[PDB]
């Protein structure tokens, strides 16, 4: 089959990651123990993308766990997953970068780094048709940051026509996490565009937001937002793992919504959303359905995409449904709504459907925007660390690396020069 | 027996040949395995195993997998059944250069050895969409090689239509234009069809709420299965394809007819209608009964077939062309005096069970050249030519070895034979 | 067969039919769904269907909603019942403007479907109200575009007059005289009932409490039932509805007939009576028996019919008529000699089951033109005088579009009407 | 279907549209979980007028209630209601206006508006043809006044062309329940009158009378009272609900009562009304039914009928019965009191039938009146109002709010205006 491989990166990275790859088990009736379980031939039909069967039924996740901090996979092995991973695969050291990118990318990962690339390619020569590298990250936590950019300089130097894409959890524009966290983005980014194909911009924010308020979520843990981000993830590969009316390769996908090189940047959107008590009251239908993907309180980064044009949007349905229903009502959404939708494109909507829903959900579809309303988050980001980068607030530990103050000036420039490019599509 | 070769390429064609050959099937008692004139599409094997004349091609292997493990596993053949790897994503300069090259040879030694199955080899018909990538470059590339290895033979090509307003993927007016010009000097007839206007048909004439892939297939499948009928059966006027070639063509390059079909309506409705010969091609001309989205009195028909279907008489037909014709709402080219060629078949048309068409005694495909055609032309050419001003997906070929200009000349090309419509017009 | 076609228009338009049609499919002996020179209204299909020459046209979906619920919905064709979305609500402007504009070309598409389902078009009748939106603007929207596409066949109208002294809707007045002026270019003969008077004729002569709708309609029905007999049927003297304009319109524009109908009388009566020709005759010029509450020795007869169902011989028909004559307390024109047509017709009327008739052997349909029909005309015109001189109501058109001195001019046009009855009456 | 859609505002609105929407719930056969379990087939034929399908059974009541003081729907969801009504529509803040219409309508309400006019925004959406708005309201409540003017100007600006209307409890003429009553009374009909279709004009004090006296009930609590109201509410859109003899739509109600633009102010009848031991002593004819519905004690509004003229007089029964048994006594009636209706419209009578009676009473009607009397009620505001206004009586809650003096200036100089045109008429 195609083979996608992950990467894991940081503790936001190992930690999403872990649930990720328990919903996909579940998704597949893979037990906890690496043993599949399930019932219908599809929930094994695809198991090779993800899986690699180690014997009987021992199927492998193909990913790698990457951390200079040992005890977060520690803590990932202790759960319900270390059984399912093999420990080829637990890459680590015993020294935290501290949330430094010149760290956690430039020096010190950079050992680790050598020993991950090698259980790279001993899953990349298992692998039948490479189709590519998911990487869990924190876009501003350091070793999530700095050692997954590293990596993936590395990977793409090595398979350089394969779809390679990131989870990059972009900084909440309201609260900071770290101190330091606009030092640690704009670092990333800049060699995080030109080294990918596709990039998640997710905010914990948004998330909470979803979660307490339009889930009436009592307690938003870490656990039930990242339920959420491995959500996402999940529907993006069912155009893979499984057949439909429209089966839409992640590369189709890929192709589809990037209009110009570089901005490869989404934000994730999510049907249905809506608390248990109130579910009573509506019908999952098409138009339902749509009209949550098309919801600004749907939107999983934080982010307010009547801000200017949709220049892409890939409407991925799971489940029965009509393609007329379909069809018919996002162009109804298009025409209504045509003041956010990108002139340069005519039919600026996109679809496809796979023929299984997941979990239980009888409709579920997932939303991949790409609008210039993102511009916004890179502002955060940019401003935060352009304030910082004035006065040198905390530059003594990434020069204390050896990190230059230039490649901050061309970091924050090709920055600029992103959101310049936001703009002239705008 | 003469008989034909049926290539079925892309998602699209793939999907729609499922229905189509199960249909073949029905029409002659034949079982899903091949257990039993058919024998101008099947070859029968020493078992009473007739195998059918078609190579299905899938360069992303879950839909003829999907097939692989349907029902009708048991009739094709495995070295029919021919899939790829990875797909084309929606490129066309993959589906005919940078991969489609694997497999095209692998595919012609299998259409060659075919031919070599066969004596009579007349047609070969094509299935696909305008846009899909596979689809798309690959037909090129495989008809470029049919029209040096066979030439003579009558090459028949079904290109779904990028319905007007809704599409499924945002490059599909690229891909069309790359596609069409290049088929343009290999492709004798190429049949188009809108799945909106087919949508709308479901809905207004057969009472359906929400249409999808599954039932509009089955009604594009009867309308080839008409055509095919005049092959397959005996009829009064048995039409050859070689004749639909020198009727339908009236001129080198513009040989893109379009076809609908009536009775399409609901068993109910059959008892409010008494349906007559000349109440059906009376409803053959209705604008609502038009299964391309182009209203027919928005030009002049420049040809006419009517593949009549069961109980239909000479007279009766004469009768109903008289009022036609007598009819001069429906405005036809000063160019082409009279030249309704009428085909007949006797046989009658069948229905799938499980379908949802009524069941008639008699009924007819209408298939036309019309000047209106232009219009879809204009919406393309535009189309493409909006997002080529941007270079919106440029990269996205031009990486793949792509020229530009190479696009001009080819949008040039579809503008040229926009131009030669109104040239026949005039 | 010489067929004609029916229509009905509006709330009592439609309701009427319910009642018209079940009594039509009791005459020919023909089934709830349709099933067996009744081809003279109905078209044989395939399976012995009958179905009906009717279109039936309903703004408030739902009357017909009730009719495609009911009984008959079998018998009648899902595209014959035609329903919008909501109605003029008594506002002509929206029924011959705003709203009617929709629906009027698909019901125009019907007809025109229709008439070529026919060979032999001969009338069309179209059941309505003066003042029922619907009934009203609608009507001569549609009048005006079948006196463009067919022009020469017999334009047949049934609007009930609006009751003397009891009215359902305030505006009912302007309604009548809006609709009026504006379908008196287009119809050849209108045919007005009082519901009142009929309400007195069911108490006095059936013994009947409290009439209503339902039997009303079934006394009408018969009415209507013995017109369409001189064509259904065999008699003596057929006539067809060409000659019912010839003999019933003295003068282009005063085609307003008024018609009654005997015996009148309740099952018991009719064994204290000895129904012959000449009773009946006598009681059809009984000021009592009028069915229009305008007592006929306020004018002067301009014109005579007598279609006269069952055992009735030409003779006794001819010395009924001769008493008629000597009798001189019947006062005629001196501008219309001997005109006394008696249409005869053979065949005898029918009883619904479950009505409240008596079973007669022979029965009549009197129908004339008086001068005293201008008392009707007084009262309208002053109603809608009173009210427009207030502009009671007018906020409601003029707002809809509609030009004050049109509904002036349109007035002014009925006491032209009136000082014509007047002018012939001399 | 045609769909209307309530607002509920106040604790007055929220109080009494709980009632309402549990009679409703009745008269289709709902269950108080929203789940439909009616036996007759006109239990759920038109339920889409006021429900909408959230799955299987759910039944959503198409509404939304809205106040700035969250206890009031509290309690109405602690009740036999909250699981019928949708969370979504639950609109609420937590400040009270503290019957300051500046803060209900002009201040804070705004807040809570926009979220109000979103959910509008969905349910209107979700319709299929949009027949408006019903908005229950205390005319001299604070928030009920105010917040649901300003929903209203809102409302009526993006749908104009939609009949909107609301049920304002009048301040009762001898008793005030807020010692600003006529403040918020004045200031609330000021934009009321321009800004709606129509108004019902009703007094607890009338309402008392005819629960206390006339149907002798023993203790008139708000519940009972409520009763009264849902009723007449109920009644109205039976002729949208069910079908009859004369549907009469509610648009054509309106249309046929109102004779002016602005005069829309309404005086709900009632029919019957009698307490439960007097009930064997008389006989439900239309002579009773018409005699109660034409009693100065069956007038909901504290205002004598017999006050100067009607207008115009809307009956519209429920049930079976004769329409010449209808007609005559209504106009029996009119003839007997001839006295009291406007000699601007002759037949001052209008009326309606629906053929389904409400919960059990063979006959019902309900009466709408429209008489110059009501200008009482308007004086009874403008006497108190005007006292107050000269005084400044408690004028710095307004004027604190920013109010202006003007502003009250222009809404007393407006309900000035509005019975001038009363006495006009009179
Ligand atoms: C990719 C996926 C898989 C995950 C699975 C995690 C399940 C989990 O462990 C908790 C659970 C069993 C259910 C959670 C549902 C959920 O959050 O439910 C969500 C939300 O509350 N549901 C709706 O809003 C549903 C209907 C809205 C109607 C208006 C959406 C949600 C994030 C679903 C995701 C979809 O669930
Ligand atoms: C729109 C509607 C529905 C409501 C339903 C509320 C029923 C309720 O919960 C209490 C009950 C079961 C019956 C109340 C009857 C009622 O008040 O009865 C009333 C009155 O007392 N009834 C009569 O006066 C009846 C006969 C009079 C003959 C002279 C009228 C009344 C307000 C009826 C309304 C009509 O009932
Ligand atoms: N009539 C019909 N059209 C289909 C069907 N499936 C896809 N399409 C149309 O085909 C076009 C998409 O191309 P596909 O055939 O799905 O893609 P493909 O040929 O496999 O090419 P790639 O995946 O891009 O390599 C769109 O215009 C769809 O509307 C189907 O089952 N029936
Ligand atoms: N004879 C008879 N007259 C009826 C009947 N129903 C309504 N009417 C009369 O028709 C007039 C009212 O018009 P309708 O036909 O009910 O209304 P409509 O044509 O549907 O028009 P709108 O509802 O206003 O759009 C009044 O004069 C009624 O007396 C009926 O069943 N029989
Ligand atoms: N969605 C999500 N975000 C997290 C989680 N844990 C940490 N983060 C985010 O990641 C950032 C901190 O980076 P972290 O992964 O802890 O640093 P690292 O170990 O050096 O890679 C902050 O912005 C946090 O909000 C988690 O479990 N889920
Ligand atoms: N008919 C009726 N009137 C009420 C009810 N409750 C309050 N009212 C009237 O409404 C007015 C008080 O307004 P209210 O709705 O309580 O104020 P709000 O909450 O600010 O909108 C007074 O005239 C009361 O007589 C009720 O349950 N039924
Ligand atoms: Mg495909
Ligand atoms: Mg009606």
């Amino acid at each position: 089959m195609r083979e996608i491989v992950h990467i894991q990166a940081g503790q936001c990275g190992n930690q999403i990651g872990a649930k990720f790859w328990e919903v996909i088990s579940d998704e597949h009736g893979i037990d906890p123990t690496g043993s599949y379980h399930g019932d219908s031939d599809l929930q094994l039909e695809r198991i090779n993308v993800y899986y690699n069967e180690a014997a009987g039924n021992k199927y492998v996740p193909r990913a790698i766990l990457v951390d200079l901090e040992p005890g977060t996979m520690d803590s990932v092995r202790s759960g319900p997953f270390g059984q399912i991973f093999r420990p080829d695969n637990f890459v680590f050291g015993q020294s935290g970068a501290g949330n430094n990118w010149a760290k956690g990318h430039y020096t010190e990962g950079a050992e680790l780094v050598d020993s991950v690339l090698d259980v790279v390619r001993k899953e990349s020569e298992s692998c039948d048709c490479l189709q590519g590298f998911q990487l869990t990250h924190s876009l501003g936590g350091g070793t999530g940051s700095g050692m997954g950019t590293l990596l993936i300089s590395k990977i793409r130097e090595e398979y350089p026509d394969r779809i390679m894409n990131t989870f990059s959890v972009v900084p909440s524009p309201k609260v900071s996490d770290t101190v330091v966290e606009p030092y640690n983005a704009t670092l990333s980014v800049h060699q995080l565009v030109e080294n990918t194909d596709e990039t998640y911009c997710i905010d914990n924010e948004a998330l909470y937001d979803i979660c307490f308020r339009t889930l009436k979520l009592t307690t938003p843990t870490y656990g039930d937002l990242n339920h959420l981000v491995s959500a996402t993830m999940s529907g993006v590969t069912t155009c893979l793992r499984f057949p439909g009316q429209l089966n839409a390769d992640l590369r189709k996908l890929a192709v589809n919504m990037v209009p110009f090189p570089r901005l490869h940047f989404f934000m994730p959107g999510f049907a249905p959303l809506t608390s248990r008590g109130s579910q009573q009251y509506r019908a999952l239908t098409v138009p339902e359905l749509t009209q949550q993907m098309f919801d600004a309180k749907n939107m999983m980064a934080a982010c307010d995409p009547r801000h200017g044009r949709y220049l892409t949007v890939a409407a991925v349905f799971r489940g029965r449904m009509s393609m007329k229903e379909v069809d018919e009502q996002m162009l109804n959404v298009q025409n209504k709504n045509s003041s956010y939708f990108v002139e340069w494109i005519p039919n600026n909507v996109k679809t496809a459907v796979c023929d299984i829903p997941p979990r239980g959900l009888k409709m579920s579809a997932t939303f991949i925007g790409n609008s210039t309303a993102i511009q916004e988050l890179f502002k955060r980001i940019s401003e935060q660390f352009t304030a910082m980068f004035r006065r040198k607030a905390f530059l003594h530990w990434y020069t204390g690396e050896g990190m230059d103050e230039m490649e901050f000036t061309e970091a924050e420039s090709n920055m600029n020069d992103l959101v310049s490019e936001y703009q002239q599509y705008q | 027996m003469r008989e034909c070769i049926s290539i079925h390429v892309g998602q699209a064609g793939v999907q729609i040949g499922n229905a189509c050959w199960e249909l073949y099937c029905l029409e002659h008692g034949i079982q899903p395995d091949g257990q039993m004139s058919f024998n101008t599409f099947f070859s029968e094997t020493g078992a009473g195993k007739h195998v059918p004349r078609a190579v299905f091609v899938d360069l992303e292997p879950t839909v003829i997998d999907e097939v692989r493990t349907g029902t009708y596993r048991q009739l094709f053949h495995p070295e029919q059944l021919i899939t790829g790897k990875e797909d084309a994503a929606n490129n066309y300069a993959r589906g005919h250069y940078t991969i489609g090259k694997e497999i095209i040879d692998l595919v012609l030694d299998r259409i060659r050895k075919l031919a070599d199955q066969c004596t009579g080899l007349q047609g070969f018909l094509v299935f696909h969409s305008f846009g899909g990538g596979t689809g798309s470059g690959f037909t090129s590339l495989l008809m470029e090689r049919l029209s040096v290895d066979y030439g003579k033979k009558s090459k028949l090509e079904f290109s779904i239509y990028p319905a007007p307003q809704v599409s499924t993927a945002v490059v599909e007016p690229y891909n069309s234009i790359l596609t069409t010009h290049t088929t343009l000097e290999h492709s004798d007839c190429a049949f188009m069809v809108d799945n909106e206007a087919i949508y709308d048909i479901c809905r207004r004439n057969l009472d359906i709420e929400r249409p999808t892939y599954t039932n509009l297939n089955r009604l594009i499948s009867q309308i080839v299965s008409s055509i095919t009928a005049s092959l397959r059966f005996d009829g009064a006027l048995n039409v050859d394809l070689t004749e639909f070639q020198t009727n339908l063509v009236p001129y080198p390059r513009i040989h893109f007819p379009l076809a609908t079909y009536a009775p399409v309506i609901s068993a109910e409705k059959a008892y409010h209608e008494q349906l007559s010969v000349a109440e059906i091609t009376n409803a053959c001309f209705e604008p609502a009964n038009q299964m391309v989205k182009c209203d027919p009195r928005h030009g002049k028909y420049m040809a006419c077939c009517l593949l009549y279907r069961g109980d239909v008489v000479p007279k009766d037909v004469n009768a109903a062309i008289a009022t036609i014709k007598t009819k001069r709402t429906i405005q036809f080219v000063d160019w082409c005096p009279t030249g309704f060629k009428v085909g007949i078949n006797y046989q009658p048309p069948t229905v799938v069970p499980g379908g949802d068409l009524a069941k008639v005694q008699r009924a007819v495909c209408m298939l036309s050249n019309t000047t209106a055609i232009a219009e879809a032309w204009a919406r393309l050419d535009h189309k493409f030519d909006l997002m080529y001003a941007k270079r919106a997906f440029v990269h996205w070929y031009v990486g793949e070895g792509m020229e530009e200009g190479e696009f001009s000349e080819a949008r040039e090309d579809m503008a040229a034979l926009e131009k030669d419509y109104e040239e026949v017009g005039v």
